[PDB]
RNA sequence: CGAUGUCGGCUCGUCGCAUCCUGGGGCUGAAGAAGGUCCCAAGGGUUGGGCUGUUCGCCCAUUAAAGCGGCACGCGAGCUGGGUUCAGAACGUCGUGAGACAGUUCGGUCUCUAUCCGCCACGGGCGCAGGAGGCUUGAGGGGGGCUCUUCCUAGUACGAGAGGACCGGAAGGGACGCACCUCUGGUUUCCCAGCUGUCCCUCCAGGGGCAUAAGCUGGGUAGCCAUGUGCGGAAGGGAUAACCGCUGAAAGCAUCUAAGCGGGAAGCCCGCCCCAAGAUGAGGCCUCCCACGGCAGCCGGUAAGGACCCGGGAAGACCACCCGGUGGAUGGGCCGGGGGUGUAAGCGCCGCGAGGCGUUGAGCCGACCGGUCCCAAUCGUCCGAGGUCU
RNA sequence: GAAUGCCGGCAUGAGUAACGAUAAAGAGGGUGAGAAUCCCUCUCGCCGUAAGCCCAAGGGUUCCUACGCAAUGGUCGUCAG
RNA sequence: CGUGAGGGAAAGGUGAAAAGAACCCCGGGAGGGGAGUGAAAUAGAGCCUGAAACCGUGGGCUUACAAGCAGUCACGGCCCC
């Protein structure tokens, strides 16, 4: 190869303009039906240690 | 392609993958439960239930068979003594996975726990 | 629905049961029809079943025989509607599923290598005995 | 499945032992010859005092191949050479004995007297 | 690297 | 111009005449006639099959109404066959003879991704020889400075297959109408399970 | 000349036509067959080798043919580096010499990261006056387009003989293309077995690690595959090219033309296969929702629906796509079948022993075809119309 | 306003290449505001004419212990030359 | 930096006076929010003034059928005085 190199500087325009798909989703977070803590849904509850209806964890 | 193939590889040869799967099967049989990641876990549950199951059988042959794995006579004493009477009317299904809510840190790696069912 | 009956219920139809049960090592003789010129005759083929691939009613298995100086393989499908019949001539004792190697001994190396399987020709013989 | 480069049994008694193909001749670029094909071969191995000598550019047809050939019953063929019998422009063979079995296709290509010669049709 | 040679 | 929907199950091969036939299994029938489409009210001509019946519980109100106006129970794929206009209300293996030509459509099997040498069958370069890192690269993609680009249509690495196919002109080997099976000679598009549409053949 | 890398080859094409072959023609010093010559024609095709760095060329064996040229002598941020083109060395030659030679000879560093245009693929966004879930039309593109042999007609027409057709019909090939895994043939990193050395468990027996990122060896399912299998080039309709006409003046005859009308190519248009309404010219049909509450707008709450999350998938880099989420067979287990390996361990018997035999086609057993709620897809959350104007 | 000018600052490339031998990791317990990365235990792997041990050069407190983690450590850090 | 001869930097400023921010609050700390000092604290020690490139938050106008050395001339729309 033959080492390529950026031919301009990228405008601020278009440096931004390729960041038009970087912002984050927001954490998904369900109501824990025991504590009504928010948390990830498909997870043990990190506050209450329930899990479908039982005890699972201890936190 | 990997049209269906079954099995992870984990990024790891094939000689690494077999010990790793080894010492989570005795990890996992001495404590009840442990916590890996995901899909680390999800790999167990087969490992493990075969085991259980031959132990479940209880002869000399499986015993031995199960040795192999798990190299420990101590450690297969108690699951054949302790842990696979707990199976006897229970068809498959030994093991559980459930995912945890926070990732580690040092990677953001997502972990899950490991338990026999009861 | 469940596609590996499907296709088990379409090959039934083709499926044989008439002919013999061998196995790797033994030497058999396959009566096979052959069109030759205008005429159709039976001619056999006899010689030491060196494989058999299985797969229900698409299993095939290859026999080899040596014949004025060349090695011949031949390979047959075990449900072909031009096998006539199936002769066992020699139950043979191999301790593998694939004797390729004998493509590379000596005629007395195969025979030192597969010699009577006497537990099965006498099971043949034991059979035999209907009345 | 022979080719340029390949070597051959001679499986007749016109003194040559070994050729080596240089053309299938099977229209303008054909990659392989199977039994029944002809070549044009140049004779690389023979018997003193024969009728062919080594050095010749000879055709010849495909008796027998290490690659085995399929037939429309389902069964297919082996033999444990590649072997050719050699012939003259109007496909007759230029010796008078052909050695060993050779395949039954060579009937319906048009080489019945090879056929007819060979101890044994497989 | 020998230069390329435009001789 | 009759068609049907199908899907594939598998292939085996039977002996017919003392010859091997390799065969597609395709499980075919029935079909319910969803929709007609009309040159008054649609402006062509085509009918719009169902095939495998659906849960209930899994189609939602915009369908329900479409199947109601019909009097047909849910099915799970609806495909339209052009020029086709049925005399009666289902369609079923029997449309096709042992002896007919058929055109079966299917989506091939997904490569994902393919190098050039498995989706256009390139040559490569050398495996030595001085062969640079370049053992499986296309070579040159142009010329120099005219004309200085690239042509559209280039063949390139890409995605290869899970794409519509039709292989034509293939023969019916047997129609075994009491399980809805069609026994088509050779090979036909896509994987065992998946979807294929059987018309008859355009070739003459 | 503050650098436009320079031969040949390889790879990958694409174009021109002064056409090498295949298709259509006129003339022939064209009997036939085969030629010669010119016209039309660029749709497709145009082989493998020996020699040389070679381009080219000669030769061998074939072929329907082995076309000639352009694209920076196309293509080194694509590869090569034989040649050419530094430094070493040598020969012939020239020079007193140092040195010199499109003269020869042997050797001689070819730079991981692509910003923009372009190209191949894939998403996100918004638009397409109400909003949705499906099924579609095809403007416009792209793909494809080759050809030979034998047989019948018929040993006929033609020809003294040798030889040998048109037209029409039939079968079988080569290469190429798409798809496929039933068969044939591969692979199959742990699916089974055998083997050595060593260390270990537990002494025997039985096992485990390591010898590669499989220690080695013999096998090998699904998948992915070609060497294997199916299928394709068309048919047909239309308009033409050269070319051949019908009728027919100007010009009492003649003239394919000036009015008019026929025939006529592998080429052109359509037909086949694939994409395709960002076709902003944003299309069509079927079905569903509906006029919610507050000062073409606004903000909230909903509708039909959608998304998120999770179980996954011959779908896949990611995303997308497709299936499923307890009203469930989606993955994992388990069970049955298939399939592979090829007769486990243990015990009994024979042998001093290595081993042998029986139990036994045994045991083990990935993915394939299925069954089964034993395990996990818990529980939920968030969006989402009220339809401008003549 | 230019001197491939000089000194300094700050951009672009870009959340890109890379994070330095493919000997390899897993779990449980503990500590701590914080742990894949520190400590302990079991399992696994690697070297073993060394990747073990002892001298000489050279280096010059890096040694041991307590307290620490801004920076140095290619991540982290409660650990550390 | 260099074996060495030798080469050879960068780096000034709180306030009139430390009165250099007790005490409380969040935080492991860093850092901040109050309180307090001061004529002044965007003089708070990373301290006079505090330009420019460069980065960011908020607001007005504008932009997803469009061809561009980016301006200029004209007209219209919207926002502001
Ligand atoms: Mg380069
Ligand atoms: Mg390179
Ligand atoms: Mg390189
Ligand atoms: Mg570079
Ligand atoms: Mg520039
Ligand atoms: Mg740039
Ligand atoms: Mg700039
Ligand atoms: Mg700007
Ligand atoms: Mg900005
Ligand atoms: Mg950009
Ligand atoms: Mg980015
Ligand atoms: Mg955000
Ligand atoms: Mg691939
Ligand atoms: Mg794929
Ligand atoms: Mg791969
Ligand atoms: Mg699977
Ligand atoms: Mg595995
Ligand atoms: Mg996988
Ligand atoms: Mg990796
Ligand atoms: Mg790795
Ligand atoms: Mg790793
Ligand atoms: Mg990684
Ligand atoms: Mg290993
Ligand atoms: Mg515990
Ligand atoms: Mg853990
Ligand atoms: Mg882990
Ligand atoms: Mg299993
Ligand atoms: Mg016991
Ligand atoms: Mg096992
Ligand atoms: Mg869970
Ligand atoms: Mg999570
Ligand atoms: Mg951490
Ligand atoms: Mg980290
Ligand atoms: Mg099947
Ligand atoms: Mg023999
Ligand atoms: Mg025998
Ligand atoms: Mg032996
Ligand atoms: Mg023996
Ligand atoms: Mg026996
Ligand atoms: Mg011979
Ligand atoms: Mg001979
Ligand atoms: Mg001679
Ligand atoms: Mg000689
Ligand atoms: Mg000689
Ligand atoms: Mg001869
Ligand atoms: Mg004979
Ligand atoms: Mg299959
Ligand atoms: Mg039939
Ligand atoms: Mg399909
Ligand atoms: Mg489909
Ligand atoms: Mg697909
Ligand atoms: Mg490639
Ligand atoms: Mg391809
Ligand atoms: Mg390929
Ligand atoms: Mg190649
Ligand atoms: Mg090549
Ligand atoms: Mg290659
Ligand atoms: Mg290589
Ligand atoms: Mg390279
Ligand atoms: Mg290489
Ligand atoms: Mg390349
Ligand atoms: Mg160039
Ligand atoms: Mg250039
Ligand atoms: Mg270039
Ligand atoms: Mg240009
Ligand atoms: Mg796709
Ligand atoms: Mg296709
Ligand atoms: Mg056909
Ligand atoms: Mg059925
Ligand atoms: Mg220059
Ligand atoms: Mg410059
Ligand atoms: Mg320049
Ligand atoms: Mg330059
Ligand atoms: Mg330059
Ligand atoms: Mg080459
Ligand atoms: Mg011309
Ligand atoms: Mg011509
Ligand atoms: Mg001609
Ligand atoms: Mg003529
Ligand atoms: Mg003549
Ligand atoms: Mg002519
Ligand atoms: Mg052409
Ligand atoms: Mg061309
Ligand atoms: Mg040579
Ligand atoms: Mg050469
Ligand atoms: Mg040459
Ligand atoms: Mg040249
Ligand atoms: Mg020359
Ligand atoms: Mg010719
Ligand atoms: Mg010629
Ligand atoms: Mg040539
Ligand atoms: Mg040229
Ligand atoms: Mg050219
Ligand atoms: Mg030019
Ligand atoms: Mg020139
Ligand atoms: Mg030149
Ligand atoms: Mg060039
Ligand atoms: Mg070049
Ligand atoms: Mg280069
Ligand atoms: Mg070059
Ligand atoms: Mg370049
Ligand atoms: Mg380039
Ligand atoms: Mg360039
Ligand atoms: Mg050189
Ligand atoms: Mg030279
Ligand atoms: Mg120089
Ligand atoms: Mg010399
Ligand atoms: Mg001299
Ligand atoms: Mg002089
Ligand atoms: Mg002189
Ligand atoms: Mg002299
Ligand atoms: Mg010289
Ligand atoms: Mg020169
Ligand atoms: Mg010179
Ligand atoms: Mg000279
Ligand atoms: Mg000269
Ligand atoms: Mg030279
Ligand atoms: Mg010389
Ligand atoms: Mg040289
Ligand atoms: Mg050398
Ligand atoms: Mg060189
Ligand atoms: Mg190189
Ligand atoms: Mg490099
Ligand atoms: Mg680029
Ligand atoms: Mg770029
Ligand atoms: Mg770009
Ligand atoms: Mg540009
Ligand atoms: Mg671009
Ligand atoms: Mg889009
Ligand atoms: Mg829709
Ligand atoms: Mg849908
Ligand atoms: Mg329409
Ligand atoms: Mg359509
Ligand atoms: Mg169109
Ligand atoms: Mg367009
Ligand atoms: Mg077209
Ligand atoms: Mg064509
Ligand atoms: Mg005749
Ligand atoms: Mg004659
Ligand atoms: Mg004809
Ligand atoms: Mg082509
Ligand atoms: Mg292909
Ligand atoms: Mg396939
Ligand atoms: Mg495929
Ligand atoms: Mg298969
Ligand atoms: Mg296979
Ligand atoms: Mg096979
Ligand atoms: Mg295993
Ligand atoms: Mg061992
Ligand atoms: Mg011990
Ligand atoms: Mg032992
Ligand atoms: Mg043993
Ligand atoms: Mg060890
Ligand atoms: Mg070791
Ligand atoms: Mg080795
Ligand atoms: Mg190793
Ligand atoms: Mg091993
Ligand atoms: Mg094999
Ligand atoms: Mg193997
Ligand atoms: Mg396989
Ligand atoms: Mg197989
Ligand atoms: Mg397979
Ligand atoms: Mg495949
Ligand atoms: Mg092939
Ligand atoms: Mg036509
Ligand atoms: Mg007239
Ligand atoms: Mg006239
Ligand atoms: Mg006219
Ligand atoms: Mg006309
Ligand atoms: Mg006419
Ligand atoms: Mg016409
Ligand atoms: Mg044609
Ligand atoms: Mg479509
Ligand atoms: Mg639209
Ligand atoms: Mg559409
Ligand atoms: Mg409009
Ligand atoms: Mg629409
Ligand atoms: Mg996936
Ligand atoms: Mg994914
Ligand atoms: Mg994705
Ligand atoms: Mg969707
Ligand atoms: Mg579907
Ligand atoms: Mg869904
Ligand atoms: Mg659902
Ligand atoms: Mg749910
Ligand atoms: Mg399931
Ligand atoms: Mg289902
Ligand atoms: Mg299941
Ligand atoms: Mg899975
Ligand atoms: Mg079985
Ligand atoms: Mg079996
Ligand atoms: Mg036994
Ligand atoms: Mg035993
Ligand atoms: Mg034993
Ligand atoms: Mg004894
Ligand atoms: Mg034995
Ligand atoms: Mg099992
Ligand atoms: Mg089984
Ligand atoms: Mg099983
Ligand atoms: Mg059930
Ligand atoms: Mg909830
Ligand atoms: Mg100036
Ligand atoms: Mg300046
Ligand atoms: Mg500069
Ligand atoms: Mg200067
Ligand atoms: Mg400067
Ligand atoms: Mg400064
Ligand atoms: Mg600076
Ligand atoms: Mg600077
Ligand atoms: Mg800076
Ligand atoms: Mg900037
Ligand atoms: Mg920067
Ligand atoms: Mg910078
Ligand atoms: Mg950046
Ligand atoms: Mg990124
Ligand atoms: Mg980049
Ligand atoms: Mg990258
Ligand atoms: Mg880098
Ligand atoms: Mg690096
Ligand atoms: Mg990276
Ligand atoms: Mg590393
Ligand atoms: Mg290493
Ligand atoms: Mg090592
Ligand atoms: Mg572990
Ligand atoms: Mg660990
Ligand atoms: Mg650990
Ligand atoms: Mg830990
Ligand atoms: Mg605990
Ligand atoms: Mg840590
Ligand atoms: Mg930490
Ligand atoms: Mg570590
Ligand atoms: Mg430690
Ligand atoms: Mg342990
Ligand atoms: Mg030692
Ligand atoms: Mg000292
Ligand atoms: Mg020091
Ligand atoms: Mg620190
Ligand atoms: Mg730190
Ligand atoms: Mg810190
Ligand atoms: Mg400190
Ligand atoms: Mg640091
Ligand atoms: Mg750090
Ligand atoms: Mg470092
Ligand atoms: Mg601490
Ligand atoms: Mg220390
Ligand atoms: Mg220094
Ligand atoms: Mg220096
Ligand atoms: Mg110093
Ligand atoms: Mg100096
Ligand atoms: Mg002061
Ligand atoms: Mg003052
Ligand atoms: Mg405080
Ligand atoms: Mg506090
Ligand atoms: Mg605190
Ligand atoms: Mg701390
Ligand atoms: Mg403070
Ligand atoms: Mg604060
Ligand atoms: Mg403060
Ligand atoms: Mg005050
Ligand atoms: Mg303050
Ligand atoms: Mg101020
Ligand atoms: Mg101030
Ligand atoms: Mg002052
Ligand atoms: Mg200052
Ligand atoms: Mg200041
Ligand atoms: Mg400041
Ligand atoms: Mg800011
Ligand atoms: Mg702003
Ligand atoms: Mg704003
Ligand atoms: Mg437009
Ligand atoms: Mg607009
Ligand atoms: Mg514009
Ligand atoms: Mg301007
Ligand atoms: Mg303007
Ligand atoms: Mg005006
Ligand atoms: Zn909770």
């Amino acid at each position: 190869a033959k080492h390529p190199v950026p031919k301009k500087k990228t405008s601020k325009a278009r440096r931004d303009a390729r960041r038009s798909h970087h912002a984050l989703t927001p954490p998904t977070l369900v109501p824990c039906p025991e504590c009504k803590a928010m948390k990830p849904p498909h997870t043990v509850c990190p506050e209450c240690g329930y899990y479908a209806g039982r005890k699972v964890l201890e936190v | 392609m990997r049209h269906l193939k079954s099995g992870r590889k984990l990024n790891r040869h094939s000689s690494h993958r077999l010990a790793l799967y080894r010492n989570q099967a005795k990890s996992l049989l001495t404590h009840g439960r442990i916590t890996t990641t995901v899909p680390k876990a999800k790999e167990l549950r087969g490992f493990v239930d075969h085991l259980i199951h031959l132990a479940k059988r209880g002869d000399l042959h499986a015993r031995r068979l199960v040795l192999r794995d798990l190299q420990d006579v101590k450690l297969v004493r108690k699951l054949f003594d302790e842990i696979a009477p707990r199976y006897r009317d229970r068809q498959g299904g030994y093991t559980r996975v459930l995912k945890l809510a926070e990732r580690r840190r040092g990677d953001g790696a997502p972990l899950a726990l490991v338990e026999l069912v009861e | 629905m469940n596609r590996g009956a499907l296709i088990k219920l379409v090959e039934s139809r083709y499926v044989r049961t008439d002919l013999p049960e061998f196995r790797p090592g033994d030497t058999v003789r396959v009566s096979y029809k052959v069109k030759e010129g205008n005429r159709t005759r039976i001619q056999d083929f006899e010689g030491i079943v060196i494989r058999i691939r299985r797969n229900g009613f698409n299993t095939t298995f290859t026999v080899r025989k040596v014949s004025y100086g060349v090695g011949v393989e031949r390979i047959f499908p075990l449900h072909s509607p031009l096998i006539q019949k199936i002769d066992i001539v020699q139950r043979g004792r191999a301790r593998r599923a694939k004797l390729y190697f004998i493509r590379n001994l000596s005629d007395r190396e195969i025979r030192r290598k597969l010699r009577a399987d006497r537990k099965r020709i006498d099971q043949d013989r034991a059979a035999e005995r209907a009345a | 499945m022979i080719q340029p480069q390949t070597y051959l049994e001679v499986a007749d008694n016109t003194g040559a032992r070994k050729i080596m193909c240089i053309r299938v001749l099977k229209g303008s670029n054909a990659k392989y010859a199977t039994v029944g094909d002809v070549i044009v071969a140049s004779v690389k191995e023979a018997i003193p005092r024969g009728a062919v000598k080594e050095g010749d550019v000879v055709k010849a047809v495909v008796v027998r191949t290490k690659k085995e050939i399929k037939r429309p019953d389902g069964s297919a063929i082996r033999f444990d050479d590649n072997a050719a019998v050699i012939i003259n422009n109007q496909l007759e063979p230029r010796g008078t004995r052909v050695f060993g079995p050779v395949a039954r296709e060579l009937r319906e290509k048009g080489f019945m007297k090879i056929v007819s010669l060979a101890p044994e049709v497989l | 690297m020998t230069h390329s040679m435009r001789c | 111009m009759k068609g049907i929907l199908g899907v594939k199950v598998g292939m085996t091969r039977i002996f017919r005449d003392d010859r091997a036939v390799p065969v597609t299994v395709i499980l075919a029938g029935p079909c319910p006639v969803v929709q007609r489409r009309t040159p008054e009210k649609d402006g062509y001509t085509a009918v719009q099959l169902g095939f495998l019946p659906q849960n209930p519980k899994r189609v939602n109100r915009p369908l329900k109404g479409h199947f109601a106006k019909a009097g047909v129970e849910p099915v799970r794929i609806l495909r339209e066959i052009r020029d086709f206009n049925p005399e009666g209300d289902t369609v079923t293996v029997e449309i096709f003879k042992p002896g007919e030509r058929v055109d079966v459509t299917g989506t091939s099997k997904g490569r994902g991704f393919a190098g050039v040498m498995k989706r256009w069958n390139f040559a490569g370069g050398p495996d030595s020889h001085g062969a640079h890192k370049i053992h499986r690269h296309p070579g040159s993609i142009g010329n120099r400075k005219t004309p200085g680009r690239v042509y559209k249509g280039k063949k390139m690495a890409g995605h290869y297959g899970a794409e519509r196919v039709t292989v034509m002109n293939l023969e019916v080997v047997d129609v075994i109408p009491e399980e809805n099976l069609l026994l088509v000679k050779g090979a036909v598009p896509g994987p065992n399970g998946g979807l294929v549409i059987v018309r008859e053949t355009k070739k003459a």
